[PDB]
RNA sequence: UAUGUUCGUUA
RNA sequence: AAGUUAAGGGAGUGAAGACGAUCAGAUACCGUCGUAAUCUUAACCAUAAACUAUGCCGACUAGGUGUUGGAUGAAGUGCUUCCUUCAGUACCUUAUGAGAAAUCAAAGUCUUUGGGUUCU
RNA sequence: UCUGGUGCCAGCAGCCGCGGUAAUUCCAGCUCCAAUAGCGUAUAUUAAAAUUGUUGCAGUUAAAACGCUCGUAGUUGAAU
């Protein structure tokens, strides 16, 4: 069946704006999609939300390709904080 | 001087791969009995201190870009760009940004720095369309097409690349007035190293 | 730079100034103390002067010589 | 009318549309080893860079100018 | 006219910080925009014009499954008759858009042509200072210097291209299939562009390397 | 068989100059090629050349200045009178303002201009420009 | 116009190469040009291996191998799919 | 690795 | 190679030929047989896509992977490998070299046209 | 890309082509173009033709390297 790039990019454009408002609940994440979006067809209004939920079930498991928000900085800071004979002769030849 | 020498020995720049090549006989000294070549390190030092010496000559550093198509060169080039004023792109290089003036990114430089000519030969190809000189960290087998200042080092070792970019940044800082030559440094190579 | 080239010795014969790779040497067999001249790349069998002993077997190059003897270059 | 600049390595003059020829600028240093706003320039023609000999030619030119003294 | 500043050489010429085209030819910078002639050879407040004319139109078809798919390829020549010439080709479905694109590409292919005096420095150069050859495909063309009173003794296309180049005195000699007008024009253009790359004994003296526009105005692009 | 030593010398000079190698070795030296080289030198097209004079009709090493477009021999050495110097020039030399056609004349190797100023055209050796 | 640099064969420093005969059709083909497959096969399939190795004696008897070493003409090799047509660029790849 | 022919002329 | 002449040889293959098939026909492709030929000696013939479709000699211009035959120097175990070099022989990459292009380290060093020479 | 006539006929056309109902090409009228007291046509010859090449061609695939080697005439021939 697959999904079209129009709905894929419409699903990507959202999330980044109010991830602090998006939450775990599937129904809530559905409702906020029309609450925030502008799509006129209700079939999209739930079809894109399906993929949005499919995207957030990929978080807290690995990289999810996007979303540069307040949650990519704590990880960055936490993650931040004799020899081979020819080469010994090189050292001795140079000084 | 002595400490600055001491802080680069422990790394693995000196080892360079097989494929002796031709235009790097000056930089290689002897191939090991096992068949792995070794770089002089008595030429790498001044090649670095001269590549930085031409980098600083760029009036606004943001006009220099640094490229690395490998993961363990990424953190190095991003950190070098962040610490100095130049800027870097890492990972995949979209093959239009130096000749295609229409694309959303574009942003051509005045100076190009290359982690590996063989790996990101696309950028080295594009430089010759827009008069970009190009410095490159050239391993013992790297091609020298469209390169002028070849820094002879190791291009596959994570620590080697990280140290090379770290002390290139160190030299381009010494060369300006940011901090003097005398004092030892504080920023450690693992701060540059791939995680 | 081809005038002051210095490692032309490893080069092939007829380098910048052609020069034979052969030479001449004297041979002293220990316990024999003989004086005679020998040609590097000698082409035929050769004998001693004091006490006749085989010295070098002629091959396609610098001969096999003997297991002993003190052989010294005649160059000045 | 203009006088096109000439490759410092091969002494052939660079045409208008080469786009492969480059102009390197090297800065010198004071006693303390610090940049001064004055520099010097080298120009390399496109065909040397394409052949890959640009590195050796730059080594030779900078040795002639005593910018670095490892010769070759 | 009213362009939105994006690039750097375009921004540098649009303000007017670059006063001629000789320095950009000197440092061999590519010209990527027709701006670098819009704000350079304006019809008003300018010394000389640029004459655009359409040398040839070629119908050219691809022969797809359904039909033919013919598009038109326009060859145009540009030139100030004073040392600046350019040749441009563009293929498009419609002749009008093909002409416009060819004009654009001819404009940004503009090159300096070394007219070469043969009698006197006081007299203006009138001919090529050179036996210059140019080749493209099979056709090869020779431009040979001529005394001052001559015309351009050459084919009609050679005349038309050399008039734009500003050469008024030349012997032309051709070989190959000059019937292919595109290759003929490109060969003539190649010969013209090789004039400023010959290294005659006059240009033996070494000259200082002047600052590139980018390095000389780098701070001017720093405030934005 | 080399036939012409000068032809070899000039082809080697031209090839080395095209590569831009700045120094070139010509193995079979001769007095004719020496006079040709020093005439090129006098006209300023090459630098200091030096003959390695071994016991074997020695060699020559010349320093190039990136200053020569084409140097070539003309074989056979057509005998040219003073009158057709212009006819040969307009066909060979790239302009009548620079470039030299080298003549061997009863007075020695010389270019077309000085052979004209000294009369006595001769045989054509080669050209360079 | 010279499809292959080597002319479809492997002859150099040679004037004549003695032909062999195709194992499939029997056509004469120069030995340096023939497609040669050294075929080392089991006598029987794996099931018959399993059955013989139990119905045999010595309790360790090893089935002998078959060394065939066939050689085919170009037509027979192409028909039997020992060689493919291959694209123009891949035509140069030999291993 | 059975057989399986032909398509009037011009535009 | 075929072919011709004369002796010999004559297994296998097999121009011719004869059948059996296949087919609309099949004098062909397929099958069974089979003469000349194929082999040897002694004579002819003088032609092949006799082809790298690329005449011969000489010079110059670039890297790498091989490999064949010598020679030099060096080292695991009198043994064995590496380096340099000459002479072959290929291959890969590269051309701000060439070419109409395919492509070519020669088919380059050609309107910047001339090393010598023969044939077409 | 004017008007009539003819309609694969008659005819034109050096070559490419035009002519079966809208013929910018035939037969006419008007107009225009070119050279001009001159302007066409046929044949020959020169340039064009670097398609005879000394200057100055080409020979892997467009025509074209003798099957190969020896070899006389000829042509050419290291440095001093």
């Amino acid at each position: 069946r697959v999904r079209t790039k129009t709905i894929k990019r419409a699903a990507r454009q959202i999330v980044e704006k109010y991830y602090a408002k998006l939450t775990l609940d599937f129904q809530i994440n559905k409702k906020i999609t029309e609450e925030v979006a502008i799509i006129p067809s209700k079939r999209m209004k739930n079809k894109v939300a399906g993929f949005v939920t499919h995207l957030m079930k990929r978080i807290q498991k690995g990289p999810v390709r996007g979303i540069s928000l307040k949650l990519q900085e704590e990880e960055r800071e936490r993650r931040l904080d004799y020899v081979e004979p020819d080469t010994l002769r090189m050292i001795k030849s140079l000084g | 001087k002595e400490e600055s020498i001491a802080k680069m020995l422990i790394c693995k720049v000196h080892i360079g791969t097989k494929n002796l090549e031709n235009k790097m006989k000056r930089y290689v000294y002897t191939r090991a009995k096992d068949g792995v070549h070794i770089i002089n390190l008595a030429k790498t030092y001044e090649k670095l201190q001269l590549a930085a010496r031409i980098i600083v000559a760029i009036s606004n550093p943001a006009d220099v870009v640094v490229v690395s198509a490998r993961p363990f060169g990424s953190r190095a080039v991003l950190k070098f760009a962040q610490y100095t004023g130049a800027q870097a792109i890492a990972g995949r290089w979209t093959p239009g940004m130096l000749t295609n003036q229409i694309i959303q990114k574009f942003t051509e430089p005045r100076l190009l720095i290359v982690t590996d000519p063989r790996t990101d030969a696309q950028s080295v190809k594009e430089s010759a369309y827009a008069n970009i000189p190009v410095i490159a960290l050239c391993d013992s087998d790297s091609p020298l097409e469209h390169v002028d200042i070849a820094i002879p080092c190791n291009n596959k070792g994570k620590e080697s690349i990280a140290l090379m970019y770290w002390l290139l940044a160190q030299e381009v800082l010494y060369l300006k007035g940011v901090i003097p030559r005398s004092e030892p440094w504080n920023v450690m190579v693992d701060m540059f190293l791939w995680r | 730079n081809p005038d002051p080239v210095e490692e032309s010795k490893k080069h092939k014969l007829k380098r910048l100034i052609p020069t034979p790779n052969s030479y001449f040497m004297d041979v002293k067999c220990p316990g024999c103390l003989q004086i005679t001249t020998l040609f590097s790349h000698a082409q035929n069998v050769v004998l001693c002067g004091s006490c006749n002993i085989m010295l070098c077997q002629p091959t396609g190059g610098k001969c096999k010589l003997t297991e002993g003897c003190s052989f010294r270059k005649k160059i000045e | 009318i203009y006088i096109p600049r000439k490759c410092s390595a091969t002494s052939r003059l660079i045409p208008a549309k080469e786009h492969g020829a480059v102009q390197i600028n090297v800065g010198m240093v004071d006693a303390n080893g610090v940049y001064n706003g004055k520099t010097e320039t080298f120009a390399i023609s496109g065909h040397v860079r394409q052949n890959g000999e640009s590195d050796a030619c730059l080594n030779r030119l900078m040795y002639e100018k005593k910018l670095l003294s490892f010769q070759n | 006219k009213n362009w939105v500043p994006v690039t750097k050489l375009g921004r540098l010429v649009k303000e007017g910080k670059i006063v001629s085209i000789e320095e950009i030819y000197l440092h061999s910078l590519p010209i990527k925009e027709y701006q670098i002639i819009d704000y350079f050879f304006q019809p008003n407040e300018c010394s000389h014009p640029l004459k655009d004319d359409v040398v040839k139109i070629m119908p050219v078809q691809k022969q797809t499954r359904a039909g033919q798919r013919t598009r038109f390829k326009a060859f145009v020549a540009i030139g100030d008759g004073n040392g600046h010439c350019g040749l441009g080709v563009k293929c498009a479905k419609e002749v009008a858009t093909a002409i416009r694109g060819a004009i654009i590409s001819a404009k940004l292919s503009l090159i300096p042509v070394r007219r070469g005096y043969w009698g006197n420095k006081i007299g203006d150069p009138h001919t090529v200072p050179m036996k210059v050859s140019g080749k493209c495909g099979s056709v090869r063309i020779r431009l040979v210097p001529a005394p001052r009173g001559t015309q351009i003794v050459g084919a009609p296309t050679t005349k038309k291209m050399l008039n734009f180049a500003g050469i008024k005195d030349c012997f032309s000699s051709s070989c190959g299939k000059t019937k292919t007008k595109g290759n003929f024009l490109r060969a003539i253009f190649n010969a013209l562009s090789k004039t400023y790359g010959y290294l005659t004994p006059d240009l033996w003296k070494v000259t200082n390397f002047d600052k590139s526009p980018y390095e000389e105005w780098s701070d001017f692009l720093e405030t934005y | 068989v080399r036939m012409s030593v000068l032809a070899d010398c000039l082809k080697t000079i031209n090839n080395a100059e095209k590569r831009g190698r700045r120094q070139v070795l010509i193995r079979p030296s001769s007095k004719v090629v020496i006079k040709f080289l020093q005439y090129m030198q006098k006209k300023g097209y090459i630098g200091s050349f030096e003959i390695v004079d071994d016991h074997r009709s020695g060699k020559i090493v010349v320093n190039l200045l990136g200053r020569i477009n084409k140097c070539a021999v003309i074989s056979p050495r057509y005998d040219v009178k003073l009158d057709e110097i212009e006819k040969i020039i307009t066909s060979i030399l790239p302009s009548r303002l620079f470039g030299h056609l080298i003549l061997t004349t009863p007075y020695g190797i010389m270019d077309h201009e000085e052979a004209r100023r000294k009369h006595t055209g001769g045989k054509v050796l080669g050209f360079f420009f | 116009p010279k499809k292959r640099r080597n002319g479809g064969r492997s002859k150099h420093n040679r004037g004549h190469v003695n032909p062999l005969r195709c194992s499939n059709c029997g056509r004469c083909v120069p030995k340096d040009k023939a497609i040669k497959r050294f075929n080392i096969r089991n006598i029987v399939d794996t099931s018959a291996q399993r059955d013989i190795k139990e119905a045999s004696v010595y309790s360790t008897f090893q089935l002998p191998k078959l060394y065939i070493k066939q050689c085919y003409c170009v037509s027979c090799a192409i028909h039997s799919r020992f060689v493919r047509v291959r694209s123009r660029e891949q035509r140069r790849v030999r291993k």
